């Protein structure tokens, strides 16, 4: 309730300030501006080691939500099977990282 | 096809996470424990033909732990009736029902 | 049952008949679906939440995480299609007929 | 058996590979000075 | 008697990230063998006054927006990630005492590209699209050693509670069984904030913004600035906290973020930037497969050692 | 095996860094005589309830008391 | 009255604000970009004057034109004059953008960047040193200190 | 020279030392000149509510000692 | 009003869902799906699941929605009937079960359903020192050991074949 009332209150200030940035100085009388890139008109080329580095990033991102609940993993009693999976998790990890690399999957964006 | 590998070289690849009467960590109980334990020893061996119909009393226990269904029903027919007699002014609410009483422990 | 699960489903409901009525993108159709998946991630939480079943806590996160591979599969699908034809669009999709 | 839909259907390539059916210009002007005109491949 | 508490945390910020830019001018100015602003206030102070006010009273540059819904919530979002990443922090008591602070400022955080990415998109300029997709893949790049460095700290603490990660360095400063994790932390989150020499949006996104709500992209960014760095004193220099006493705390760890911010504003008058592909290489080839073998020792150690943290 | 590895440890000692963090973080639990300690603490914490047993007339081992001397002990714990 | 005091004082913080903190887009022409560069160097410091070092085109205060103005780039000049934010203002450096200077009758020169932009300030040399431009800089201050635009809407 | 940039850090820290402070002693007026009561746990919740109920007053904090027992 | 603040949640939850199904842009579908994972998050929340809310945010919003808001954005160059017509037909469909269910304490869609606030159907004890769903989450690495094994096989089968299709070789 209280974080609630946090997240209002923080909403509240950015739209408050955000309403004075974009109507405080509307009210300047100044002049109408007649007529308001490095391309003139092209459409944007497709890069396709953006979306690469995108889906690198979702992928070892879904790996850290595997890994994630470490710090509680580690108070168990099947201490030897949470080491072994806990490991291979970030072998995996590591695996994926070393298969990006030598097929030439981190390039131009290394 | 069923190849139950699992039974036939015993090991235990989900049956753990199968059913909620299963070994739990830090020994956690179901909310509905009971209840499945006592449909799951039910209908264990019987087959399924069976089962349907010779632990329909222990299913419909469980499944009423589960959804609530019964109870949520009963909780309404009483708050209904109870807003009919405020509507009316049959009835009124007693100390303990409007938090003027200071809690037990 | 309880009222939460009924706008859970009608949730997945809306967002089946989005992804089961395309209008012209690939990607809105991919955003059905993974609005689909997230209905699921709600409803299988708020199930293993409410009945306090322990061990299937971890069963959602895998939900996410397979299905967010999934979805990772089918954007690139959707950029070999755009690099194909410039757009996404789900008509340009018809090679196949014969 | 053509019928009057199924009529302006032709037959798949024999290798089943179809035909594919530009590089980005930019000015980066005056805006000491120089202008210049980049053709770049990403 | 909680909105008095909200609003000491809220406007302090406010104050502090505008005098962060006097900060910033002056120590820059020194390090460069100048003064910085010294004359519109006595010693600079009316700078960041009269700078703010120079800046609300500009005309707007009225842009075509290509979606005017976004354009208006990038800021917002802006603001509203840059405030909210405040109220977990424990100094010595957090405003949201929550236990699993950690993760929650690591999500408000992953949610901080969207304010990128729809200013980008909701500008008309393809340059200015192409630049914001550099700027989000950088700083989702860097979210990955964020994460990972941050989850093998934490296997030390035993939760993503932040008040237990005080409890935790009464001992000794966590830098010392985690410097390399420190260095690529710090590394880390350098490159998150968009900071010199990781500052590609300066080198040759949100250009098409007024000087209104481009000032507030700017303040939004600079509190992600001192706010990384008061979770990087937090997580690796906890300073001594007596309960009786919380100020020893409080004037230890603001100490120790002022010179960790100013630390910040060090880096960025030393150096060169990166080329864009240099700090990818620098991502993938040099700070991740060290992440991950650290995450595996942090993994290993504790199990090797018998000092597994407590749950609770 | 000797000049590959100071070849290595010339170009990418990042990644020879890396390996050899790994390795260590691989085999030392292995050989730790302090691994057995955290398995003991571990299963020494009290989450639950240490619910009782009813005394049926033979069970010499367990006690009646907590401060009895029969049942478990955590004095290495303590001295370690 | 009452009002003429209220737009006297506000017009008095306005132009403050607008003279401590004028940020440059300085066109870097000729010469006269090495003396700007150093009045931005340590000794004279437009920064400690809250005169920033190379704001971007779209957010500066004031336009410093500082070398030769040609009739090549004389169009790019009033492209980025007419994008920028109003207050804006234009201090014109040396000779040539002056009054052509030493380019005055060459084929290719615009005499003066007068003739394509309104110059508020000029500052005159070959180049005009650091200090000089500095002492520029600060009578643009001074004319901005007396602005009344407040108190002329105020009249009006 | 170098001390000239201490007055801007000094109203920086003073702004960053006011937050912690006025959560600290905002803590302690609410709370009965004491901390406030850390639950993170529903153990740590379920003593807390039976505290706010033993006090008699609706307060988890209002203690209750050898007093209350005969 | 605060007794029912889950369902009004989930309203809101199915009202974002009406936001990008009805299909206006992917750009706005990806807004409507953020709003929607950040209270369907809120409602995961509120039964005590705040490291799955989290994986929400962190995974879900923070990490895919990321991809798709990138992706989506180098794509539909920048600048219906249909649109707003079917959007004003779920609303109007779950404002009517709203009424329906509101005025009636019950309702059958497709399977019955209570019309009292879901806080009912709560448990009434405590768990202790620990949270059930993050030692339910904990246990992925001693029980989950063939889920794991399956899951990062998976993850890094997927690395493989994103590589595949991508590289047109
Ligand atoms: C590749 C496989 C790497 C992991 C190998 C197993 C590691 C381990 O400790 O497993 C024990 C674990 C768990 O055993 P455990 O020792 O934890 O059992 C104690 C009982 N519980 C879990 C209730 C505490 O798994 C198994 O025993 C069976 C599942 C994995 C079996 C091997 C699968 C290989 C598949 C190849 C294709
Ligand atoms: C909190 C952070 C800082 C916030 C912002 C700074 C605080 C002060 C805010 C108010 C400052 C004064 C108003 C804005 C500046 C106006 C300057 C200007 O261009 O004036 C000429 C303008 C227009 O004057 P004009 O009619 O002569 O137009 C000039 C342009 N021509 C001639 C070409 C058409 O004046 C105004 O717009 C007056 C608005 C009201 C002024 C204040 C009234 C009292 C308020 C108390
Ligand atoms: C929290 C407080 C602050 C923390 C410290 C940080 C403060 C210092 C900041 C200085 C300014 C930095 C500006 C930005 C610089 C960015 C560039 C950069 O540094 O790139 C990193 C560089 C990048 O490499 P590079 O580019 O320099 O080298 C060339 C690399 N190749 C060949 C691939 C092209 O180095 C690293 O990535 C190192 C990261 C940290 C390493 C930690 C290792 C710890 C030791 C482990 C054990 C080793 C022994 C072996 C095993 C023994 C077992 C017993
Ligand atoms: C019968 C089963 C469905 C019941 C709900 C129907 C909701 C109203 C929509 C009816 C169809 C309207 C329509 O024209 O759909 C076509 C449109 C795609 O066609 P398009 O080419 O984009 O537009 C030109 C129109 N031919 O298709 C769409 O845009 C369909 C979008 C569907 C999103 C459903 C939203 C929730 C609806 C209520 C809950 C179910
Ligand atoms: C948590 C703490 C945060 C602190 C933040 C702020 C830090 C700096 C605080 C201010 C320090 C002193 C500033 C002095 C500014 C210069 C004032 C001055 O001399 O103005 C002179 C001017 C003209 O006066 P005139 O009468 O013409 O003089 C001729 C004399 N024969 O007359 C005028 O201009 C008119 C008077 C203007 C007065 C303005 C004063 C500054 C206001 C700044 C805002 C913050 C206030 C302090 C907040 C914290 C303390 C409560
Ligand atoms: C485009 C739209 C506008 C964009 C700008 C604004 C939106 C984006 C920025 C704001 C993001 C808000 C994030 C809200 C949830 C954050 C997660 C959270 O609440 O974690 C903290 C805490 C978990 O810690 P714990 O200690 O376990 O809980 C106390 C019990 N021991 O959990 C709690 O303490 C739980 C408290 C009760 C439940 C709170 C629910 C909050 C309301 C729902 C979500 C609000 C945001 C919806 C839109 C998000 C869009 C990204
Ligand atoms: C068994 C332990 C656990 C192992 C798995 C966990 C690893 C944790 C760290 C994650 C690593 C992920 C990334 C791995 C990629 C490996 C492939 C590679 O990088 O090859 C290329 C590299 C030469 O670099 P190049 O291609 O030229 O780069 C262009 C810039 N010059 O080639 C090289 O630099 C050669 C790399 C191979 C040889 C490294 C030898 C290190 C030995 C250290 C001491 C012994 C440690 C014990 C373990 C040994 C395992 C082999
Ligand atoms: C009803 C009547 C009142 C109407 C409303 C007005 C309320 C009060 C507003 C502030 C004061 C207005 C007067 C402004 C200054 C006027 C006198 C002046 O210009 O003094 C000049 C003097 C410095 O002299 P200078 O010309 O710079 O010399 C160069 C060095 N030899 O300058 C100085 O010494 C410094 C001048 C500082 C100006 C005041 C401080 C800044 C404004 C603070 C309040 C507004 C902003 C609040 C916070 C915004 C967000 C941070
Ligand atoms: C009302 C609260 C403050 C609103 C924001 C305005 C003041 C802070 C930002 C201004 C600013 C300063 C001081 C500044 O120094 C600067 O140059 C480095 C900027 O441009 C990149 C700025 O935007
Ligand atoms: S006025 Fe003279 S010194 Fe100055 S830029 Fe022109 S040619 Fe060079």
């Amino acid at each position: 309730m209280n974080l609630m009332i946090t997240l209002l209150t923080n909403f509240t200030l950015a739209t408050l300030l955000v309403t004075i940035a974009f109507w405080l100085p509307q009210l300047n009388v100044y002049s109408e501006k007649t007529s308001p890139d490095p391309m003139g008109s092209a459409r944007l080329p497709f890069s396709m080691k953006f979306f690469l580095v995108a889906i690198t990033f979702l992928l070892f991102d879904l790996e850290i939500a595997l890994l994630l609940p470490l710090p509680w993993a580690s108070q168990t009693t099947n201490l030897n099977t949470m080491l072994t999976m806990a490991l291979l998790l970030i072998f995996l990890l590591a695996v994926s990282l070393a298969y990006e690399w030598t097929q030439k999957g981190l390039e131009w964006t290394e | 096809p069923f190849f139950d590998v699992q039974k036939k070289l015993g090991v235990d690849l989900d049956h753990w996470m199968t059913i909620q009467s299963a070994e739990q960590p830090h020994r956690i109980p179901a909310r509905c424990h009971a209840f499945e334990k006592e449909w799951i020893e039910c209908a264990h061996g019987i087959g399924s033909i069976r089962a349907e119909k010779e632990c329909k009393i222990e299913f419909e226990d469980f499944r009423e732990c589960l959804l609530r269904q019964k109870t949520m029903k009963r909780l309404n027919a009483i708050k209904r009736q109870r807003d009919k007699l405020i509507k009316e002014g049959k009835y009124t609410p007693p100390p303990h029902h409007s938090g003027q009483e200071d809690l037990r422990p | 049952m309880s009222l939460v699960y009924m706008n859970i489903m009608m949730a997945f409901t809306v967002s089946l008949t989005g992804l089961l009525m395309y209008r012209s993108h690939l990607m809105s159709s991919l955003l059905c679906l993974e609005g689909m998946m997230l209905s699921l991630f709600i409803l299988a939480t708020l199930m293993i939440l409410n009945s306090h079943f322990t061990l299937a806590s971890m069963m959602p996160i895998i939900l996410l995480v397979f299905a967010a591979c999934e979805a990772a599969l089918g954007l690139s699908l959707l950029v070999m299609v755009s690099n194909t034809y410039g757009t996404d669009y789900v008509q340009n999709l018809n090679l196949l007929q014969c | 058996y053509p019928t009057k839909e199924t009529a302006h259907w032709k037959p798949p390539p024999w290798n089943d590979v179809d035909p594919p059916k530009s590089n980005l210009t930019l000015n980066f002007g005056p805006q000491g000075v120089l202008r210049l005109v980049m053709e770049l491949s990403g | 008697m909680f909105m008095i508490n909200v609003l000491t945390l809220i406007i302090p910020i406010l104050l502090a990230v505008a005098f962060l830019t006097l900060v910033e001018r002056k120590v820059l100015g020194y390090m460069q063998f100048r003064k910085g602003p010294n004359v519109v206030g006595p010693y600079g102070l009316l700078q960041p006054i009269a700078d703010a006010i120079k800046l609300f009273i500009k005309e707007p540059l009225r842009p075509a927006t290509s979606s005017i819904s976004m354009f208006i919530l990038a800021p917002i979002l802006a603001l509203t990630l840059a405030l909210t990443m405040w109220i977990p922090l424990p100094m010595p008591y957090p405003l949201i005492n929550m236990n699993l602070g950690v993760l929650f400022m690591l999500a408000m955080s992953s949610l901080a590209v969207y304010s990128i990415l729809w200013s980008g998109w909701a500008s008309n300029s393809k340059y200015a699209l192409i630049g914001a997709l550099r700027a989000v893949a950088q700083t989702i790049s860097y979210e990955v050693t964020l994460a990972i460095i941050l989850l093998s700290v934490l296997l030390m603490n035993g939760s993503f509670t932040l008040s237990t990660l005080i409890i935790t360095q009464e001992q000794v400063w966590l830098i010392f069984p985690a410097w390399p994790l420190a260095m690529m932390w710090f590394i880390s989150t350098l490159a998150e904030t968009n900071r010199a020499p990781f500052d590609l949006t300066e080198g040759e996104f949100n250009v098409e913004y007024a000087a209104g709500p481009f000032a507030l992209f700017f303040m939004a960014e600079y509190a992600n600035i001192i706010m990384m760095n008061i979770f990087t004193t937090t997580l690796f220099l906890g300073a001594f906290h007596n309960p009786y006493m919380p100020e020893l705390y409080t004037i230890n760890f603001t100490i120790k973020s002022l010179l960790l911010s100013i630390t910040f504003l060090w880096i960025r008058a030393s150096y060169p930037r990166f080329r864009y592909d240099q700090l990818m290489h620098l991502l993938w080839k040099n700070f991740l497969p060290l992440t991950l073998a650290l995450c595996m020792w942090h993994v290993s150690l504790p199990i090797l050692l018998s000092s597994i943290p407590p749950q609770t | 095996v000797a000049a590959f590895l100071k070849n290595v440890w010339a170009k990418e000692p990042v990644l020879v860094a890396s390996f050899a963090i790994a390795g260590l973080a691989v085999i030392l639990p292995t050989l730790s005589p302090y691994t057995k300690y955290s398995l003991m603490i571990n299963r020494a914490t009290p989450y639950n309830y240490p619910v009782p047993l009813r005394d049926d007339g033979n069970m010499p081992d367990v006690p009646s008391h907590p401060q009895d001397p029969q049942g478990p002990s955590l004095e290495w714990l303590k001295r370690l | 009255s009452r009002g003429e005091y209220v737009v006297a004082k506000l017009d008095d913080l306005i132009n403050w604000a607008r003279r401590s903190s004028l940020w440059p887009m300085t066109f870097g022409l000729a010469c006269c970009a090495v003396e700007m560069m150093h009045m931005a160097a340590p000794r004279y410091d437009m920064d400690r004057f809250g005169v920033v070092f190379r704001a971007s085109p779209r957010q500066s205060d004031v336009m410093i034109v500082a070398g030769t103005l040609t009739n090549k780039m004389a169009p790019a000049l009033r492209k980025v004059y007419d994008q920028m934010p109003e207050p804006r203002y234009v201090v014109s450096m040396g000779s040539c953008a002056n009054g052509g200077g030493y380019y005055h009758y060459s084929y290719s020169v615009v005499r003066g960047c007068d003739r394509i932009v309104p110059v508020d300030i000029y500052v005159p040399g070959c180049p005009p040193t650091a200090e000089a431009l500095l002492y520029g800089i600060l009578q643009l201050q001074k004319k901005i200190k007396r602005e009344k635009r407040l108190r002329i809407w105020y009249r009006r | 020279m170098w001390f000239e940039v201490l007055p801007g850090i000094a109203v920086m820290g003073v702004c960053l030392f006011i937050p912690g402070m006025a959560t600290a002693r905002i803590h302690r007026f609410s709370n009965g000149g004491r901390e406030k009561r850390v639950a993170h746990y529903s153990y740590q919740w379920y003593l807390m509510e039976r505290d706010r109920r033993v006090s008699g007053v609706n307060r988890y904090y209002v203690s209750k000692g050898l007093e209350n027992i005969d | 009003m605060m007794t029912y603040i889950v369902f009004i949640l989930s309203i809101i939850f199915v009202m974002g869902f009406v936001g990008f199904s009805s299909k206006p842009s992917p750009i706005y579908g990806g807004l409507g799906l953020i709003v929607s994972g950040g209270v369907g998050c809120g409602i995961v929340l509120n039964f005590g699941g705040s490291f799955l809310g989290l994986m929400v945010f962190l995974i879900y919003l923070g990490g895919m929605m990321v991809v798709f808001g990138y992706t989506t954005a180098m794509a539909t160059e920048q600048y219906n009937k249909v649109v707003l017509g079917t959007f004003i037909t779920g609303l109007l469909m779950e404002f009517l079960m709203v009424y329906y269910v509101l005025k009636d304490k019950e309702v059958e869609i497709v399977f019955k359903f209570n019309g009292m606030g879901d806080w009912v159907i709560y448990d009434t004890g405590d768990s202790g020192f620990f949270s059930e769903e993050a030692m339910g989450i904990a246990a992925l690495y001693s029980y989950g050991t063939w889920l794991v094994i399956v899951t990062g096989w998976s993850l890094l089968i997927g690395v493989v074949v994103i590589m595949e299709i991508t590289r047109g070789n």
